[PDB]
């Protein structure tokens, strides 16, 4: 749940 | 053709969409699910593309119900409620947002665009700024939903690193998104956009 | 294997991507383009998915060059330049944004996330608000680019109604977007988000 | 060019 949101954000770096 | 009533083909497609995602959805799997031969279904539905267009539109009919300004609504309230409503449509089925992507706009939708502009400009937006505002709220919303929906379609095979290998900020970020989900972030961003336009429109004659 | 150097397979894939789009891209068409048998290419590249991951990352290497704060940059300038840079990456190839969609984040990217948060919070954002801000700017940007790129992939078969059947507002909107394209709208929206956070952070202890 | 932007916007209504 939380793990996937941070996954999304990390993708844009 | 009770089995193949338009509304029953639509519902079947929606349920299939939830079962296999936009990837898996084929007119063939629809034929099996409805229990009919492929050429019988082909009489009603030409191809995957024509089927998605119908799914996109249905989703919007059922859920995108706040597409025009209520009697004396402020433009902020309108923008907010319209974004929420569009978002409930996209979220209503698996891959909602991709389904929506590339489907042609219907005639009533153009007409709605027109009213939406009439309204905003009658509230004192320049035509340039009305378009920028509807455009930004739409991109932001569309972008929110593709990401949220990409998650549980990538949930299947791939996995995240374990919560406890993370640097400590990232680790509090997990806790936090665990507790709230994604709605609060969307609402917060929506509200920042709308505030940012508000500073915009208050510009009117000068510098900001 | 000069023909099949990693960097030559990557470039070939990119050129193929531009020729046929994400739809058309197959490991088979890559094999023909490079002039080698499919099992020879399969030694280097397992499948369509592994190939896209590599394309996604390459695009970001070449173009997403403003991913961390410059020595004493303000957070507004950072957010702005980072959004622009991410956008130049997505735009650099046909279907850039879909390619990017669902690809796993690399280890350095997690690390960059972490620094990006360290920075924002050291500028006085709560961890909650730093995440909301990076998240909104990202969605907005991603959403901008999928739409812009969906256009010229739907340009092929479908067409718009003629410019002169339109209600008069919609008709000025065409003129306007004809002249400016889509960059100005993106920049305007970016700038509204950032302003909206600014009102946010100035809240700090109270009500706004 | 312009025709496609309005197409995008009309889609969200």
């Amino acid at each position: 749940r939380g793990r996937w949101q941070v996954w999304g954000l990390a993708k844009r770096c | 053709m009770s089995r193949l009533d338009k509304s029953k083909v639509i519902n079947s497609a929606l349920e299939l969409l939830n079962e296999v995602g936009i990837e898996g959805l084929t007119t063939r799997k629809l034929a099996q699910k409805l229990g009919v031969e492929q050429p019988t279904l082909y009489w009603h539905v030409k191809n995957k593309r024509a089927l998605l267009d119908a799914l996109a539109i249905e989703m919007l009919d059922r859920h995108h119900t706040h597409f025009s300004p209520l009697e004396g609504e402020s433009w902020q309230d309108f923008l907010r409620n319209n974004a929420k409503s569009f978002r409930n449509a996209l979220l209503s089925h698996r891959d909602g947002a991709k389904v929506h992507l590339g489907t042609r706009p219907t005639e009533k939708q153009y007409e709605t665009l027109e009213n939406q502009l009439a309204f905003l400009t009658q509230q004192g937006f320049s035509l340039e700024n009305a378009l920028y505002a509807l455009s930004a709220v739409g991109h932001f919303t569309l972008g929110s939903v593709l990401e949220d929906q990409e998650h549980q379609v990538a949930k299947e095979e791939r996995e995240t690193p374990t919560t406890d290998s993370m640097p400590p900020l990232l680790r509090q970020a997990i806790e936090l998104f665990d507790h709230q989900g994604a709605e609060p972030a969307f609402l917060h961003g929506l509200e920042s956009l709308i505030r940012g336009f508000e500073v915009q429109l208050t510009a009117l004659l000068q510098i900001v």
